[PDB]
């Protein structure tokens, strides 16, 4: 499963799949963690 | 002449250069230079079985923090990358091994003994001496103090001990026994031994030694130790005619033994009853030399030293015994040190070492006799180098470090860091405890010794059974670090004292001892200390040595020990304090720094001892001639936390110690990395505020950059009865406009655990195949890699990380990680990291609004505390006849039998600060008078008195009277009901009792003690208590055999019950009992217990 | 007063018998300390350290009623 | 009335387990009197009042006061 | 974080008007005088102007995506 990662330190796209990867790191600057985007999905919420 | 600004000005310098947690980081960086290297030099060496082979220690490095990665590679580790992975934030320890072979060396071998976890900001650690830019790009609040520990991704901090004063005597009174004691604890490489000496009725004097199973005759060990004349006992324990007149009493009474081999002798018949005669002579002289105070040299040349010693110890017991001198109080801080971060790491230290060289040379030997010669010494360097195992030593520290077990019964000695706001951390990581046990009433240690003053804080203190034991350092505090003490004892003998040995104490003479050792005599003991005193003023020597003189007793004390607590204090000389105006200006200016007035003689520290001899003056304008000091700023006796309450002096003491306590509770911007860091549990409060009645302390420590509350319109007044008993109403339209609204953050954490033999975890949406797998709704905003959504919404038991774990205790167990059962919330972020396993590991954090509510906890900083008892519409409130609408109103009946007029001065000093347009002073003892605060607000077209007319909501017309009406600064408490609702109707039970769970988390039930049957019984309900006891737990059915009472054994096979001992089956009943019961009766008959039940019929 | 029995003349055995003769209460009833003595309404009445009711019963002057 | 006596007029003497304040340096509580002093405010007495204000020593004894009745309900 | 919109008891709109009055006090002006001319009257919008703190552009440095 193909999916995209934003990386912690210099916030790059990284794409990786996850279940088949053994090392984990973001090809750039060798971090090892890395963020979930937030989806580009309208979310709502009310103004109480 | 000063005023009580300028001292202002000069003491916010000491903040501002040494900060707030140098106990800490100077015990740490001791440690780190001197303390690995004196451990290893005390160890020695290793002496393996191997003929003619050798191995002597070097010296000890310690690297950088850095992380051996799953992968090859090694890589510097950042503190948040710690924090983050749940790593251990430590730096390897390098050690050189010279092999010694044939008695000769060789070109030493460097080693890797393991990791020592980093003391954050320390000078070794990585953020040492960062500037705040870079702080902030490797992802740290620059205000972030330090010195604590990282294990496991955990923040554990050690709070450091208070310990009774080592190596020197306190005489005691046992009246129980008409014993008349004195104990010395003698230290030497971290063993500790009592070592006493007593006086009973008869007047004999007996010694107490470690593993002797009885006292023994005082001149006895004495002439044990040599010095077997009697004149010599004579002389040792001084030369006063009663003390001569007793010990010959005593030698007349032990006139049995007259040769050091007679003791010796005799102390092997009690140290080793029942063995060989060679060996009771050999335990006595190791007990002899190891057990009898060991601090004075464990070598047997030191017979004479320890001897001289005991006389001494022996002289004060007999001193007390005619009331020359009193008994000696514990709590007085000079007899307490402190044990900070540095010891307490140095001894554990020391401990796991053992381990690690018994380990060194069981490896050795045992590779040694498994080969040969050629193949160990043809390459002894290889030998060495693979003949070590650091995890011994790296884990024994972790673990020790990570759950607070120190080794040698110590408890609680880190705890976990608390991180709820600024005040909290700041506080805990300035916190001292007592090791006594807290369910003893112990009345003498928990209260407040005169000698606390300016060292520990007078009111924040726990509210439960901690209270008293559990204590806060003061504002103006300062521990101690050691100096080498062969320096101070080479300059003291320069100075002009004979040597002990030389010359007995002739009461003409002044003892002087150096921490707590007498070390010889002198005739002016006054002319010695006026020396030392210039010297250490001048710059001669450290300004850790004190100098105190008892004129009663003829005696001299320097400290220069470890651990002392200080205050800071202007020398007064001749009536003139020395710090002048001009230095207060070059202080302002930046050309002059806190140091530099230490150095100059004009501020010295003073410990519990030195200011035994002085007499304070507590105002500038107060100094007289017979002053020797002044109080330097007398707002900073009060601790962190107790500080933040305006006007402290007048309120009652409960309740500032109960606003003290509070103020580590409220909610606030604690740190600014809320955003990305880790912790179980955190709030935010969205709109927080500078109090307007401050102290001027916490513009200086910070906390105006991170407060934790705000500013409330509050009206003193009765409504409707629903703010009766300490309960507030909150407007409505206030609370909608933003006011005490708040956030919730929780962190959840999964991991892809690697079981061993390949079987791992995996992260997927779990397919309805699986075992316990929830329903379909609850997986239902998961992306396809197992993972959750950010900014989705999720509501209880929905599933965040999903995962299915091997079925091994052609299935796959559903292991999911999912929100906890009551609570909800948004996702805020998820992070993927890889783990120091090399597994995965994911960290998710659910973020939840908090508007107020009913039941929801507010607090004041004069102590007083409340939940919301009613919401009200702003057209129902009051209103002033100037337009103000309250924001809170509290009931009048909490003013009075509370005795906090501390709230009504900072109600008016609030609304004349905001009708100003400036903030208001409200410093302990020199802020801004109440009269002065009155006349303004005078002056600004209100009245005097603070009062106001308001006119009724409802019916529209004014009330009789006027009210009081003002601006007061309140915080919201984290205890909101949200988080303390609990219900359950069913849910799991246990297992051995099967009774429902206990906690919130897991839909446990409440507990039904033992005083609410006594309550039942005593309303003489007997069926409801039935009900609540038996009948919704633990029913059971049981069937018995109605001769023995043995529980009959129903056969399932034959559809036929019987019994198994008695062979029965002609009557057998079935009775209703509990499962606890049945449990207990089994649990007799585990024993021999047989209970034979006799049945009735009902 | 001067006591100086023979045991006391040598040097180990003074001090305890002297205290020990110092010790003796005289004109005592056995364990009774000091004895405030305080008017309640119309009638003085004794209070005691110490405690011995058997013996104080048959001391006269003293109403066994109350 | 005790407390607005003590909010109007002068807290008044503080102590502890019956008996004023003793516990300190050799001979004064706190080392800003001379030692040997047995005066009213050199061993607890507070002239002043919540209202009026506490100088520093009085509201050290005042705390010294009130940590014992804390105990003393935690024990009972 | 940042300024409040609506002072929190009467709602009189204050969001625009803190910048000005740091500007203001800054340079050496009265506060009251600078408070009184922004139109400010009742002390309870006055104490949001003068106790509030700046705290988004401290925090704006940690990114979370
Ligand atoms: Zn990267
Ligand atoms: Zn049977
Ligand atoms: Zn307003």
């Amino acid at each position: 499963v193909e999916a995209v990662y934003r990386c912690f330190k210099c916030g790059r796209e990284v794409k990786l799949d996850l279940s088949i990867t053994r090392d984990l790191r973001c090809p750039y600057c060798g971090s090892k963690i890395l963020y979930k985007p937030r989806p580009k999905v309208p979310r709502r919420v009310k103004a109480i | 002449d000063v005023t009580p600004d300028d001292l202002w000005i000069v003491m916010e310098s000491y903040w501002q250069e040494k900060g707030l947690v140098r106990q800490h980081l100077d015990s740490y960086n001791a440690f780190i230079e001197r303390g690995l290297q004196e451990v290893v030099n005390e160890f020695g060496g290793i002496k393996p079985d191997i003929p003619d082979f050798e191995v002597k220690f070097g010296k000890i490095r310690v690297g950088e923090p850095e992380f051996q990665e799953p992968h090859g590679q090694r890589k510097p580790l950042y503190p948040m990358d710690a924090r983050i992975r749940n790593l251990t934030y430590a730096a390897p320890l390098y050690l050189e091994m010279i092999p010694v072979i044939k008695g000769v060396e060789q070109d030493p071998v460097e080693v890797r003994i393991g990791e020592l976890p980093i003391m954050l900001k320390s000078k070794v650690c990585r953020l040492y001496g960062l500037s705040d830019e870079e702080l902030i790009k490797l992802g740290e609040d620059p205000k972030d103090p330090g010195g604590y520990f990282i294990i496991n991704g955990s923040e554990r901090v050690i709070v450091s001990i208070e310990d009774i004063a080592p190596n020197r005597t306190l005489v005691e009174k046992d009246e129980r026994q008409e014993k008349y004691i004195a104990k010395v604890f003698s230290y030497r490489h971290g063993y500790r031994a009592l070592v006493a000496v007593e006086r009973r009725k008869d007047g004999i004097l007996y010694v107490d030694i470690p593993n002797v199973p009885k006292p023994v005759k005082f001149v006895y060990v004495m002439r044990a130790l040599g010095l077997e004349r009697d004149k010599d006992i004579v002389e040792a324990v001084g030369n006063d005619p009663e003390v001569q007149q007793i010990m010959f009493d005593n030698l007349e009474d032990a006139s049995d033994i007259t040769t050091q081999q007679e003791a010796l002798e005799f102390i092997g018949k009690l140290v080793a009853p029942g063995q060989a005669r060679e060996y009771r002579l050999k335990r006595a002289e190791y007990v002899i030399d190891n057990n009898l105070l060991p601090h004075m040299g464990v070598s047997p040349e030191d017979r004479i030293k320890k001897a001289y010693y005991l006389g001494m110890m022996a002289l004060k017991v007999i001193e007390l015994s005619l009331g020359r001198r009193p008994e000696d109080d514990k709590d007085h801080y000079a007899n307490k040190r402190l044990r900070l971060a540095g010891d307490l790491l140095k001894d554990l230290f020391r401990v796991a070492f053992s381990q690690l060289v018994k380990d060194i040379q069981y490896q050795m030997t045992k590779t040694y006799q498994r080969k040969g010669d050629k193949y160990t010494f043809g390459n002894i360097h290889r030998f060495i180098r693979n003949s070590i195992r650091p995890d011994v030593l790296t884990e024994r520290i972790e673990h020790a470090l990570a759950t607070g077990a120190w080794p040698g019964g110590r408890t609680g000695v880190s705890q976990l860091l608390d991180r709820t706001n600024y005040m909290s951390t700041l506080s805990h990581l300035r916190r001292v405890t007592s090791p006594l046990d807290r369910e003893q009433p112990h009345f003498e240690a928990r209260d407040l010794h005169g000698t606390h003053w300016g060292r520990i804080c007078p009111t924040e203190t726990p509210e439960g059974p901690n209270c008293g034991l559990v204590k806060n350092l003061a504002l103006m505090a300062q521990i101690t670090t050691a100096v080498p003490e062969e320096e101070i004892r080479e300059y003291l003998m320069s100075l002009g004292i004979v040597p002990i040995e030389v010359r007995r104490p002739d009461p003409t003479l002044w003892r002087v001892y150096l921490n707590g050792v007498l070390i010889g005599t002198i005739e002016d003991g006054k002319a010695l200390v006026q020396r030392i005193r210039q010297d250490r003023r001048s710059g001669k020597i450290s300004d850790v040595i004190n100098v105190a003189y008892y004129e009663d007793v003829k005696e001299v004390y320097v400290n220069s020990d470890d651990g002392r607590v200080r205050r800071p204090l202007i020398i007064v000389e001749n009536g003139v304090p020395k710090l002048t105006k001009e230095h207060v200006q070059a202080v302002k200016e930046g050309r002059l720094k806190w140091s530099d007035l230490i150095k100059m003689g004009i501020i010295e520290y003073l410990d519990a001892e030195e200011e035994e001899n002085a007499y304070v003056a507590m105002w500038p304008w107060e100094v007289t001639e017979e002053h020797t000091h002044l109080e330097l700023m007398p707002a900073a006796i009060l601790g962190l936390p107790a500080s933040l309450v305006p006007y402290p002096e007048h309120n009652a003491a409960p309740r500032n110690t109960y606003g003290a306590g509070m103020a580590k509770q409220s909610l606030g911007l604690g740190w600014a990395n809320f955003r990305i860091r880790v912790d179980t549990r955190g709030h935010l409060l969205h709109y927080p505020q500078i109090p307007l009645v401050n102290s001027r302390i916490m513009k200086a420590v910070g906390y105006e950059d991170r407060p934790a509350g705000q500013n409330f319109v509050v009206a003193v007044l009765a409504y409707q009865g629903y703010n009766m008993e300490d309960a507030i109403i909150i407007n409505k339209a206030s609370i909608e406009r933003g006011l005490a609204r708040s956030t919730f953050f929780r962190t959840y954490e999964a991991e892809e655990k690697k079981y061993l033999g390949g079987q791992t975890d995996k992260f997927e949406i779990p397919d309805p195949t699986v075992r316990g797998y929830r329903g379909e709704k609850y997986y239902r905003n998961l992306d396809e890699d197992g993972l959750i959504f950010p900014e989705s919404k999720v509501e209880g038991k929905d599933v965040l990380v999903g995962r299915t774990s091997p079925p091994r205790f052609q299935e796959r167990r559903e292991t999911s990680v999912a929100v906890r059962p009551s609570e909800k919330g948004v996702v805020d972020k998820v992070i993927i990291t890889e783990t120091g396993d090399g597994t995965k590991l994911v960290k998710v954090t659910v973020r939840d609004l908090r508007i107020p509510e009913l039941g929801d906890k507010f607090a004041s900083r004069h102590g007083q505390k409340g939940v919301i008892g009613l919401i009200v519409p702003q057209e129902d409130m009051p209103w002033t006849e100037s337009g103000i609408v309250p924001d809170l109103i509290v009931n009048p009946h909490g003013i009075p039998s509370r005795m906090t007029v501390g709230q009504l001065i900072e109600a008016i000093g609030g609304k004349v600060a905001s009708l100003k347009g400036r903030r208001v002073d409200g410093t302990a003892f020199i802020g801004e008078p109440e009269e002065k605060l009155r006349k303004e607000l005078e002056e600004l077209g209100f009245k005097h008195t603070g009062r106001e007319i308001m006119y009724d909501g409802i019916t529209g017309k004014r009330l009789e009277a006027d009210i009081f009406i003002g601006v007061i600064y309140y915080q919201r408490l984290h205890h909101m009901v949200a988080d303390k609702i609990h219900a359950r109707s069913r849910g799991p039970v246990q297992v051995l009792t099967k009774q429902p769970t206990e906690g919130r988390a897991r839909e446990g039930g409440l507990r039904f003690g033992e005083m609410e049957r006594d309550v039942l019984v005593g309303h003489g309900a007997a069926m409801l208590l039935i009900e609540r006891l038996l009948e919704e737990s633990d029913k059971t059915e049981v069937w018995v055999c109605e001769n023995c009472g043995h529980i009959a054994l129903e056969d399932k096979r034959r559809r036929r019950v019987y019994c198994p001992v008695c062979g029965e089956e002609e009557r057998i009943s079935k009775v209703e009992m509990s499962y606890a019961f049945k449990l207990l009766l089994d649990e007799l008959k585990a024993m021999v217990i047989r209970p034979k039940l006799n049945l009735s019929e009902r | 007063l001067i006591v100086r029995p023979k045991k006391a003349d040598k040097i180990s055995d003074l001090r305890r018998f002297a205290e020990k003769i110092k010790k003796h209460r005289l004109k005592g009833l056995s364990g009774v300390g000091k004895t405030i003595v305080r008017k309640e309404g119309d009638e003085y009445v004794i209070y005691t350290e110490g405690s011995n009711f058997k013996q104080v019963l048959k001391v006269p002057g003293v109403d066994p009623t109350r | 009335i005790l407390n607005i006596t003590q909010m109007a007029a002068l807290l008044g003497q503080q102590s502890i387990r019956g008996k004023r304040l003793y516990r300190g340096f050799r001979g004064r509580v706190l080392s800003h009197f001379k030692p040997g002093d047995l005066g009213a405010r050199a061993k607890g007495f507070v002239v002043n009042s919540y209202k009026s204000g506490l100088t520093p020593q009085e509201y050290f004894f005042h705390a010294m006061g009130g940590r014992e009745g804390l105990v003393d309900t935690a024990v009972r | 974080m940042i300024v409040p919109v609506r002072c929190f008891t009467c709602g009189k709109v204050i969001g625009d008007k803190y910048y000005e009055f740091k500007r203001r006090v800054e340079a050496g002006e009265d506060p009251e005088k600078v408070l009184d001319d922004l139109g400010l009257e009742r002390y309870c919008c006055r104490r949001m102007l003068l106790s509030h703190v700046e705290l988004i552009d401290d925090i704006m440095h940690y990114r979370v995506y």
